[PDB]
């Protein structure tokens, strides 16, 4: 993928458990 | 702009984002495009030529 970021993704589980 | 000019305000928008949504609007998810836009830019000019 052209210019993809290096950006973090936040998952609705971990901070879930 | 792709299509925003039309229906009021002119909206910028990169060229490969505007064909990804076009791929998406016929069922092709936007990742085949940007997987494949060095191919598909080089074929479109064959193309227009
Ligand atoms: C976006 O355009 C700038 C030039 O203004 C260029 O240097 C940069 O590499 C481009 N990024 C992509 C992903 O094409
Ligand atoms: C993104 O992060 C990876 C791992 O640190 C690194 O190898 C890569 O060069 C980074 N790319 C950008 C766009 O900074």
């Amino acid at each position: 993928v052209i210019g993809i970021v290096n950006n973090t993704v936040y998952d609705p589980l971990q901070p879930e458990l | 702009s792709g299509w925003t000019f039309g229906a009021g305000p002119a909206l910028q928008i990169p060229f490969p984002m505007q064909m990804a949504y076009r791929f998406n609007g016929i069922g092709v998810t936007q990742n085949v495009l940007y997987e494949n836009q060095k191919l598909i830019a080089n074929q479109f000019n064959s193309a227009i030529g």
